[PDB]
DNA sequence: AGGTAGTCACAGCTGATTGCGCTG
């Protein structure tokens, strides 16, 4: 469904470690894996 | 292009058909005195604070490295992409490639080491002439009505120019050997 | 089986990733292998941590462990590095891969997530 | 972090500045020394971490030369002004050298450099650039070392910006352009301060967002080994690559390799 | 607070009575964004003002923001002011008193700083660099213990009460010690320099309880800042609140002094380094530090725990329990990442991170544990029969600011406490007048 | 209220059975 799809990446991708770290950036390569650096 | 060229060269009698497909196919003690003069004079030397700079001076060095200044020119050729119509281009870069072509077969010529080549490049000079007469005259004719600012022609002048005195210079030097 | 499937595994551009169930937790003639993704391990084992890793060296490679949060394997990874990190070791914490949305994904939407807790519960091993 | 050091090389000949004298010039070399001062005295305002280094080029040699006012500008001019002093006084023509030992001065000003930045604490990178003002004519007999000196400037990433006076510098173009520096002619010598102030002053970083004037028209003549001197076409032997004004059946670099 | 931020709110009257001093203007230009000091210097040796369009076409298009940025921050300074110029144009010129004073500072002129140093001779009773810093030093010491409380640091009172103005110590019952709070907690996390810039900055703030002149104390203060380390300065040539002022920065270490009638006085690194590495961090999450005193053996037990204490070094570990303790006293993860980087070791300043970004980031989810769970007291409203009932009232709770969480799919709104009395009142006058 | 032997999962080995293939 159009709907699922939005509300299964919205749980998945910010449950835990989003809803705060995304709010210190609005507030606010060595070492980065090669997937972090694309 | 090949076509258009061969029809500026041969149907204009600037060169022949033959010709065509051939080619294809300090001082005295003075400055001891200076150099004492100036030991002395900076022998007593002290740090200034208002000669240093001046508002004047200050005022002038801002125009010039102001945009559009003696340094910090604005114009240098403002839209020379747009300026002096691409069909004018197009002539232009036409007559690049006929120059070209032209000077590439007299400095394959030269040196001159067999009297055969010694007409061969009396010939390619006429060729140059001729074609001079015919295009470039009416191209600064074309230019002067149009009153174009760049100097597009005179990179031109200077190549007839160069090898016009390089032929000079090998004429001179091949009537002073058999003197 | 085993050792062909290990035999075509490094000399074959098509197939270049295979699973391990506890069967190269020892010394094996393993070939050269630059990522290692480890899931549900044993429980505080740093020996089978440590060979694990000792299978990827031979930053040229890269080993991840999968862990869910707030549940026992978080103690559990916890436990079983301190032996590597005795070794000189750093577990960068990864919370966000990068692009997870930019391209499809299995167990998209909820349906077949709750779905996949009907066959997860269907053990019943008693 | 960011330490920005700014080595002024000084064309300090004495014969070009006795001629200046001699034309009884608004511009004297007194005025040029003040705003050499003046623009390290601005260099060492603008942040703390900025260190300065002044060279006075000569024909004998090359000198290092380094109330209201600053404490450490104070002691700063006043040690400049000795050291200029000790050199124009002591400076007694020896011998038919003229050319002034530019290449020396500016490989004394690489050798600074990487001694100030073993110096400097790994957490800081010292940015360097090298700052020259002409005032006598170029030196071809030093075509050689000033070319090597240009390379080692750009290995290390040092800026070398160029302040011609009176006569063009081909070598010094050559350096502006290979290491990145500016090169730039001053029409009129009394505002050779604010000429300074408002170009060389800004770093590297701070000329990225300046407009500054154009690279000028950089020759490339190359030094004809056994004439030294200025030549358009050449012959360049292929296993030496030295170049030779005139045809020869023998090179003479090659004889060295038996 | 940095400097710049205090100039700007201050009087335009303030500002040009603090340019008079070579010593503030160089402060304030060196306080000066890089693009802002290029143009301080082209402009140096004007008399004309500059038409606005023309300072800005010396930067280039993208960089258009720092340009702007730097313009307004010189306005705000006031070093330099709009001139109305002749034919409607704008002109940009800098304060006649600042650029005077600046040109004094660099190129040189009247009469120098101080007064003089050779008029008494040499002194008497001179101290060494090395002394000077041990004296900054044990004075420092001296009063972060006093803020802790230890009986061996006594200090005078009105410097208790600075503190208690300030706010990091209350006393809640005369006689007895005041306490100190989580603010005061946080600033000793602080590093030093920082510390001393605040505190300078609420002297600076409430120095207008004891009447004592702003301009004055931070033309001194700035002084003070150039001053050469290891050589003496004149008292004599100072106001008698400069007198008091030079006594309580002597109270505080900034300034080494015999005696208070002495005619000398010594700046110390500390005031030198006032107007702007012991410390080893391993991926094992262990803290080993070079240093002797208490201080910095409290201030890292602050937020690890202590393994062992060896007579010229400490051993550490910075464990999850540790962590969460110093988050529970005040401290944030920022913090603590900003004093270990501060202090770090001159070794760990070789890798490009100076600190390994696995102990920054455990140290930063560690405090993100703690506010995993967000509290909001309110009213929850959930007998709407009407949708547009609902949305009426939304609206109005909106417009009365009161509102803390909506869900228009279920109809649910929270309001605050404060504001359910008035989102009550509004709902009872709408049924009234239907 | 606290601690050790069963117990489960998953793998290994060796010791037999036992089941399919075995010529131009
Ligand atoms: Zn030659
Ligand atoms: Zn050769």
């Amino acid at each position: 469904g159009t709907s699922s799809q939005a509300e299964a990446a919205r749980i998945l991708a910010a449950s835990w470690p989003q809803n705060r770290e995304d709010e210190e950036k609005q507030k606010l390569a060595s070492h980065l894996f090669p997937f972090e650096k694309l | 292009v090949l076509f258009q060229l061969y029809k500026d060269l041969v149907v204009s009698q600037v060169i022949s058909a033959e010709e065509f497909w051939a080619n294809r196919l300090a001082t005295s003690q003075d400055i001891i005195n200076s150099f004492q003069s100036i030991r002395q004079e900076m022998e007593a030397y002290t740090p200034k604070l208002t000669q240093v700079l001046s508002s004047s001076a200050a005022s002038s060095t801002i125009t010039a490295l102001s945009p559009g200044g003696a340094l910090m020119q604005g114009g240098t050729q403002q839209a020379i992409n747009q300026m002096v119509p691409n069909d004018i281009q197009s002539e232009l870069k036409h007559l690049y490639v006929a120059v070209g072509e032209l000077l590439r077969h007299f400095w394959s010529c030269f040196p001159v080491n067999t009297p055969f080549l010694e007409e061969k490049v009396v010939k390619m000079k006429s060729n140059l002439e001729r074609f001079q007469v015919t295009k470039l005259c009416p191209f600064q004719e074309k230019i002067r009505r149009q009153y174009l600012s760049t100097n597009l022609v005179s990179h031109i002048e200077e190549m007839l120019q160069t090898a016009y005195n390089k032929l000079h210079t090998w004429q001179s030097r091949r009537l002073m050997k058999k003197t | 089986e085993r050792m062909q499937i290990l035999q075509n595994f490094k000399h074959n551009p098509k197939i270049n990733t295979i699973f391990i169930s506890k069967v190269g937790d020892t010394s094996f003639d393993l070939p050269e292998a630059n990522v290692l993704i480890q899931i549900s391990s044993h429980g505080g084992s740093r020996r089978q941590e440590a060979q694990r890793l000792g299978r990827v060296l031979r930053y040229n490679a890269f080993f991840y462990s999968l862990v869910s949060q707030d549940t026992q394997e978080m103690a559990y990874s916890t436990k079983r590095q301190r032996f590597l990190v005795d070794q000189g070791y750093s577990f960068k914490v990864i919370t966000k891969l990068a692009g997870m949305e930019e391209e499809d994904l299995a167990f998209s939407t909820k349906e077949e997530q709750q779905q996949l807790l009907q066959k997860v519960l269907a053990a019943t091993d008693l | 972090d960011e330490l920005n050091l700014l080595v002024i090389v000084v064309d300090a000949n004495p014969i070009w500045w006795g001629k200046q004298a001699l034309k009884e010039s608004q511009f004297t070399l007194s005025k040029c020394i003040d705003a050499v001062m003046v623009l390290g005295n601005s260099h060492l305002f603008m942040n703390r971490s900025n260190k300065l280094a002044v060279i006075a080029s000569h024909i004998q040699e090359s000198r290092f030369l380094y109330d209201g006012k600053y404490e450490l500008l104070t002691s700063a001019n006043e040690v400049i002004v000795e050291e200029i002093k000790d050199l124009m006084t002591k400076s007694d023509i020896k011998g038919q050298h003229t050319e002034t030992l530019l290449a020396g001065s500016l490989a004394k000003a690489l050798c600074y450099i990487h001694r100030m930045n073993k110096e400097v604490k790994d957490n800081q990178e010292m940015k360097s650039r090298i700052l020259v003002i002409k005032a006598a004519e170029d030196s071809a007999l030093q075509y050689m070392n000033f070319m090597n000196v240009i390379f080692a400037a750009q290995k290390q990433n040092i800026l070398i910006d160029a302040c011609v006076l009176d006569s063009d510098s081909g070598l010094l173009q050559q350096a502006c352009d290979i290491t990145g520096g500016l090169y730039l002619k001053v029409p009129q010598m009394p505002s050779l301060l604010q000429y300074l102030l408002w170009v060389f002053l800004p770093d590297q970083d701070q000329r990225s967002q300046l407009i500054l004037p154009p690279p000028v028209h950089v020759d490339y003549r190359a030094a004809c080994f056994c004439h030294r001197n200025l030549i358009e076409i050449g012959y360049v032997c292929s296993v030496c690559l030295s170049i030779f004004c005139n045809f020869s059946p023998i090179c003479t670099t090659c004889e060295t390799a038996f | 607070r940095n400097l710049q931020e205090f100039l700007g709110g201050l009087s335009p009257g303030v500002l040009d009575r603090l340019y008079g001093h070579p010593a503030t203007c160089l402060a304030v230009f060196r306080e000066l964004p890089s693009l802002a000091k290029n143009w301080v210097m082209r402009m140096l040796f004007l008399e004309q003002p500059l038409p606005q369009a023309a300072v800005a076409l010396w930067v280039k298009k993208e960089f258009s923001k720092a340009q702007e940025e730097s313009t307004g921050l010189l306005s705000g300074l006031r070093i330099w002011h709009t001139q109305l110029l002749p034919g409607g144009l704008q002109g940009l010129i800098l304060n006649p008193i600042f650029r005077q004073n600046l040109r004094i500072a660099l190129l040189g002129g009247g009469k120098a700083w101080s007064d003089d140093t050779s008029q008494l001779g040499p002194d008497k009773h001179a101290r060494d660099v090395p002394s000077l810093d041990k004296y900054a030093e044990e004075r420092w010491e001296v009063v972060l213990h006093f803020m802790v409380g230890s009986p061996s640091a006594a200090v005078s009172q009105d410097l208790a009460q600075l503190l208690s103005q300030a706010g990091l110590m209350k006393s809640t019952e005369p006689g007895e010690p005041p306490c100190i709070t989580s603010a005061g907690f946080q600033f000793l996390l602080l590093d030093t320099p920082a510390q001393l810039w605040y505190f300078m900055l609420q002297y600076l703030q409430t120095a207008q309880s004891r009447g004592m002149d702003l301009v004055e104390i931070l033309s001194f203060l700035f002084q003070l800042s150039f001053s050469t380390l290891g050589k003496d300065y004149s008292v004599e040539g100072m106001s008698d609140s400069l007198l008091n002022f030079l006594q309580h920065l002597r109270e505080f270490g900034l300034v080494f002094q015999r005696k208070r009638k002495s005619r000398r006085y010594y700046p110390t690194r500390l005031a030198i380094n006032l107007s702007s590495g012991f410390i080893v961090v391993e991926t094992n999450y262990r803290l080993y530090a070079y240093t002797e005193s208490e201080l910095q053996i409290a201030l890292i037990a602050l937020f690890s725990e202590m393994l062992y204490r060896f007579p010229n070094m400490v051993v550490a570990q910075v464990t999850r329990e540790s962590v969460q303790q110093a988050i529970a006293s005040g401290i944030t993860a920022q913090q603590i990442i900003h004093f270990l980087r501060t202090r770090a070791h001159p070794v760990m300043l070789k890798q490009t991170p100076v600190l390994p970004p696995t102990i920054t980031d455990q140290i930063r989810l560690w405090e993100l544990e703690r506010d995993r769970l967000r509290f909001t007291e309110g009213v929850l409203y959930n007998q709407f029969l009407s949708q547009v009932d609902f949305e009426l009232l939304l609206a109005h709770a909106r417009e009365l600011g009161v509102l803390v969480f909506e869900n228009s799919a279920k109809r649910l709104m929270v309001v605050t406490p404060a504001g359910h009395s008035d989102v009550k009142r509004f709902w009872k006058r709408q049924k009234h007048s239907s």
